[PDB]
RNA sequence: GUUUGACCUCAAAUCAGGUAGGAGUACCCGCUGAAAAGCGGAGGAAAAGAAACCAACCGGGAUUGCCUUAGUAACGGCGAGUGAAGCGGCAAAAGCUCAAAUUUGAAAUCUGGUACGGUGCCCGAGUUGUAAUUUGGAGAGGGCAACUUGUAAAGUGCCUUCGAAGAGUCGAGUUGUUUUGCAGCUCUAAGUGGGUGGUAAAUUCCAUCUAAAGCUAA
């Protein structure tokens, strides 16, 4: 097929060429533990589905059928946050605890500031490998993005020592890598 | 020819926000 | 009554210049003309890049620039 | 909103990082066809300062034409190809000394969310069928020098 | 006599009631007929001595005897030095005008120029201003109403003298009509430069009328507050006056403190009067009270023996703040006890000390003995929307009047660290306000 | 049809003429004590981009605008 | 884990639903073009249309059409002759919508299918952003005050804080064309910016709009 012969000639010369600094900052990413329990966090703060947003919904509505109905007042969601523009809306305040950055968008340019904005404003970002997976975690197709601003006391420690984890392994490994030219070796 | 890139305004960290919008109110009240 | 377009350079359109301004890096002739300001002076700095450019003013612009580019670059 | 990050790093297209990507691309766009659809716009940004929403009813066509206008012929091309669409406007994104590359925004005014969603039910009527084809898109009121 | 007898407006009338003068002061009483006759005046005055109302009575009877719209002059302007004594002129005379059909403003460095532009376009008839802004609003801002200047005033002279802005009142004299311009000045005591305004100023021949240890916590940045907030628990049962910079912040400490349930009285220039002298009435009668107030408020008012002064925000003169000190120790038989707040920025200030040649005194702090409440007034700001916008605007307000400070050698907003600033107050990350750094 | 300003005429020639205009102002329209939005429904028109420079003009054309007001009689 | 699954991309449908052509073409809109013809595209009208406008006034105020401006200004082997426009009277009058900062205390958005234009349920589309609100004439956040029209939506007074906009574009060199504009190639900015136009008692002034996106009857 044609588009088969494009993708593996895709990622081919990208490698051929010198790719600029901005970029390459990309697949030199999280490793394999880290990850696992970045979504291991994450996984405790999926957001609500539509399907249980509806239930809950009708649940209360329901609640609110009786005579002899029933009020009260809740707290707040915990859930992450995922949406592009909010995501560097959560940053500029600050907000975001965390943040996450799939490496793989087709629109780059898209991406490309968000770990500068996140270095100068020290939010601890991290570069993760896939918007998928991002989206499997956020009840969508993908993501490319991964917001937390607030978290529940039983996991406010956990988050911090995961921050100055990412710190040690992302911050300090690649920042020199991330301070050179890459590709540029011919395949 | 190619140089390295330099980062000399990086390295500068500034302690505060751009924009200093005002809170909404819906952001502390049930929705 | 003035358009607000007109009042002034928000602190939020300074960093963000400052920040693309950074993340792009220095063209070709941009490149040529931080050596050639380093060797031959800010005359022919000036001379070449009102060649490459239309007019003086921005050739003016540009040099300025530059040379807060290498200030801020070289001493910090 | 990231979206005025997209605009000025736009600004700075000579850059390193964005002369790569047009050097990139261009050569993707390269293996493919004159004409061909894109899932998404690559200056979402442009797209939507030119009118662009990411839902049913808003095609993307990447459009190649040898170096009237350029930016008016691309849009004529797919004026003829895609009958049924209406052309909304189009954009530069990527360019070749054989080639200039054009992202051509297209709105069909079958599916109901565009009759529907009474902001964009303006197109449906039948004057505006081939705008490119009278000069009554963009490019077409610059060449013909229409202002005040 | 009293201020009621006097031929005044009905509204003028009601809001006197409603602020609850009824006598006046022996030099107000001999400077209101001066000031109801339309002539020129310097006149000597403690500060505080109800002066503002002095001014505020006759400029708001002359807007009562011209009735012009607000679009078709701005009449009276007002000068003051600093931020502080500029808002609590604006928070007396906002009823007075509220009652009456004019229109009021503020021009103060540091405010969004973009408020004030828009009021100006709309036109003030009271205008409250420090020097420094209104060069600016002078030359920069077009359609601004300025031809007609009904009257002017200068406050404390010698104040804008030592902060270093005569050059400023000078081009703008220059800039000033001065034939519809009728200029009244207080100022306590008076130098040959203070003069010389004078003589540009006043139109007319006026006629006038002339009438220690201390404790340093050098506390860092963010634990200051909460060491008040310790300090303030072990002593309590005693009456105790905190000396802040910004009403805002005392207003957001004192119903923060309020929440905590530590009872606790409130006196800001926001307030009403009436709330004021009625605060300042339980806290002299009571004898066993916290208060906290702004320098200039209690400047205002003789302040009653008390058991300590606590000063927290940097001070506006030292030099008033050292014959404050000598006043009150020389006044109050029962040992008061002063101390200072401090930063590691400034230590200058403690020089300064030593060139006042009093006695002072290192009061230490244990790092085992802390409140430990910064989470809960943490999650309580997350929490509460009122909370939030309450310390936001208590530091905005705090850092403003750092920028409004005249002496710079010992506050530079540079020295200061903005996040630990941001944590005093409870939040983790500062407020972004426009601010020149 | 819909009341119109009565407006001052430009240039030299007619400099001493007087014209029916396109709308008043906001402010004009605020003068009458009543919005612009609102004042559409009632048919006075009104342009946003002019400028109301002219004393006697202005005041002419409001108690233009009362007698408007008071000659109208509006069903709910 | 040599397994399995998330995406992305691509195909294939005798899968479901729609849509383009062709005739005519008096009027209208674009391309081409000689000594008009031709091509492309509609509609009952079309186009244009709400100033990056006109002006120098005591300023005007979308566009469109008629009278006048006027056979004037300007152009032209300044020869043949070519040939406007401001303003004014009249007709008819209409203003609106995006893109820039978050709803994050819950994508609130919508196509399709199905059981009874609507309602339910389910697939999906969509966060690489559909809804609400805001287009500079401001607008947003709250608080207070009253009003006016289910803890519903909207209007006004005051305090404080904020208050985001069209880049291979503007412009410049050169080539061709045109009467200044347009098209191509090299180059390519700035934000108390930029464009245009007057102005000196000249280290000048103030004057007027906000392009590089879009709709809109008569």
């Amino acid at each position: 097929p044609e588009y088969v012969r494009v993708q593996r000639q895709k990622k081919i010369l990208s490698i051929r060429l010198k790719v600029p600094p901005t970029i390459a900052q990309f697949q030199y990413t999280l490793d394999r533990n880290t990850a696992a329990e970045t979504f291991k966090l994450f996984n405790k703060y999926r957001p609500e589905t539509a399907a249980e947003k509806k239930e809950r919904l009708t649940k209360e509505a329901a609640a609110v059928a009786e005579g002899k109905s029933k009020q009260d007042a809740s707290p707040k969601p915990y859930a992450v946050k995922y949406g592009l523009n909010h995501v560097v809306a959560l940053i500029e305040n600050k907000k975001a605890k965390l943040v996450l950055i799939a490496n793989d968008v087709d629109p780059i340019e898209l991406v490309v500031f968000l770990p500068a904005l996140c270095k100068k404003m020290g939010v601890p970002y991290a570069i993760v490998k896939g918007k998928a997976r991002l989206g499997t975690l956020v009840n969508q197709k993908t993501s490319a993005v991964a917001a937390l601003t607030e978290v529940r006391a039983e996991d406010e420690a956990a988050l911090a020592k995961l921050v100055s984890t990412i710190d040690a392994n992302f911050a300090d490994k690649y920042d020199e890598v991330k301070k050179h030219w890459g590709g540029g070796i011919l395949g | 020819p190619y140089e390295p890139l330099i980062d000399w305004f990086t390295r500068h960290e500034e302690v505060m926000p751009l924009t200093a919008v005002p809170e909404p109110k819906r952001r502390f009240v049930p929705s | 009554k003035i358009s607000y377009k007109k009042g002034a350079a928000s602190n939020r359109t300074k960093f963000v210049r400052s920040l693309v301004r950074e993340i792009a890096g220095l063209s070709p002739y941009e490149r040529r003309l931080i050596d050639l300001i380093r060797n031959s002076g800010e005359k022919r700095a000036r001379k070449v890049a009102k060649k490459r450019l239309g007019s003086f003013t921005r050739a003016k612009a540009k040099v300025e620039e530059m040379n807060n580019i290498i200030a801020a670059s070289r001493r910090h | 909103g990231a979206y005025k990050y997209l605009e000025e790093l736009q600004r700075k297209k000579q850059s390193d990082v964005l002369r790569f990507l047009q050097r990139v691309r261009v050569w993707e766009y390269r293996q493919k066809n004159v004409i061909h659809r894109a899932a998404r716009p690559t200056r979402p940004d442009k797209a939507r300062r030119l009118g662009y929403k990411a839902k049913q009813g808003f095609v993307i066509y990447r459009v190649r034409v040898r170096r009237r206008s350029l930016r008016a012929t691309a849009e004529e091309r797919v004026g003829r190809r895609a009958a049924n669409l209406r052309v909304l406007n189009s954009y530069w994104v990527n360019q070749d000394s054989t080639y200039k590359y054009f992202e051509v925004i297209l709105v069909d005014p079958q599916h109901k969310a565009i009759r529907r969603d009474a902001r964009y039910n303006w197109i449906c009527d039948p004057v505006h069928k081939h705008r490119e084809a009278r000069g009554l898109t963009a490019t077409g009121k610059k060449s013909r020098g229409i202002n005040k | 006599e009293k201020f009621e007898e006097l031929k005044l407006s009905q509204p003028t009338l009601k809001a006197i009631e409603k602020m609850g003068f009824t006598t006046m002061t022996s030099v107000q009483a001999r400077t209101i007929p001066p000031l109801l006759a339309g002539r020129d005046v310097l006149g000597a005055a403690k500060t505080g001595s109800g002066k503002t109302l002095a001014f505020l009575i006759p400029a708001i009877e002359l807007l009562h005897s011209l009735k012009f719209k607000p679009r078709n002059g701005t009449g009276i302007i007002v000068i003051t030095p600093t931020r502080e004594l500029a808002l609590q002129i604006f928070g007396v005379a906002r009823e007075l005008m509220e009652f009456h059909s004019q229109t009021f403003g503020i021009v103060i460095g540091g405010a969004n120029r973009r408020q004030e532009a828009e009021k100006l376009m709309k036109g003030v008839n009271m205008l409250i201003a420090t020097p420094g802004r209104l060069l600016d609003h002078l030359q920069n801002t077009k359609g601004f109403v300025f031809k007609n200047l009904k009257a002017l005033i200068i406050d404390e002279a010698d104040r804008i003298l030592e902060i270093g802005f005569e050059d400023e009142m000078r081009q703008i004299i220059k800039i000033l009509p001065n034939e519809d311009r009728q200029s009244m000045l207080f100022s306590a005591t008076q130098t040959t430069k203070v003069e010389d305004l004078a003589r540009i100023s006043l139109r007319p021949g006026p006629l006038f009328i002339n009438v220690l240890e201390q404790g340093y916590v050098v506390c860092d940045s963010d634990k200051r507050f909460l060491l008040l907030f310790s300090f303030l628990k072990r002593n309590q049962k005693k009456k105790i006056i905190v000396f802040l910079s910004s009403c805002n912040s005392v207003k957001y400490y004192a119903e923060l403190l309020n929440y905590i349930d530590l009872p606790v009285l409130e006196l800001h220039g926001k307030q009403k009067q009436q709330k004021r002298t009625n605060t300042f009435f339980e806290f002299c009668n009571a004898e066993r009270g916290i208060l906290i107030c702004t320098d200039v408020a209690a400047r205002g008012l003789d302040i009653p023996a008390v058991d300590w002064i606590i000063q927290f925000d940097p001070p506006d003169d030292p030099r008033d703040y050292i014959h404050r000190v000598g006043r009150t120790a020389r006044g109050t038989k029962g040992k008061g006890k002063s101390l200072m707040f401090l930063t590691p920025n400034e230590l200058g200030f403690l020089r300064y000390l030593k060139a006042s040649k009093v006695p002072l005194n290192e009061y230490e702090f244990p790092e085992n003995k802390i409140a430990n409440v910064q989470s809960q007034l943490e999650k309580l700001i997350k929490s509460n929307y009122y909370l939030h916008q309450t310390a936001k605007d208590g530091y905005r307000s705090y850092l403003q009047a750092y920028a409004s400070h005249s002496l710079k050698t010992v506050y530079q907003i540079d020295k200061l660290d903005l996040a630990k600033v941001a944590k005093s107050y409870g939040f983790p990350v500062p407020p972004k306000v426009n601010i020149t750094i | 049809d819909l009341l119109r300003p009565v407006v001052r005429a430009p240039t030299v020639k007619y400099n001493r003429k007087v014209r029916a205009g396109r709308g008043f102002t906001l402010a004009e329209v605020k003068a009458a004590g009543l919005t612009a939005a609102y004042a559409r429904t009632i048919g006075i028109a009104v342009d946003h981009r002019r400028q109301n420079r002219n004393q006697e003009i202005f005041d002419a054309n409001v108690q233009r605008l009362k007698e408007y007001q008071s000659k109208i009689i509006v069903f709910p």
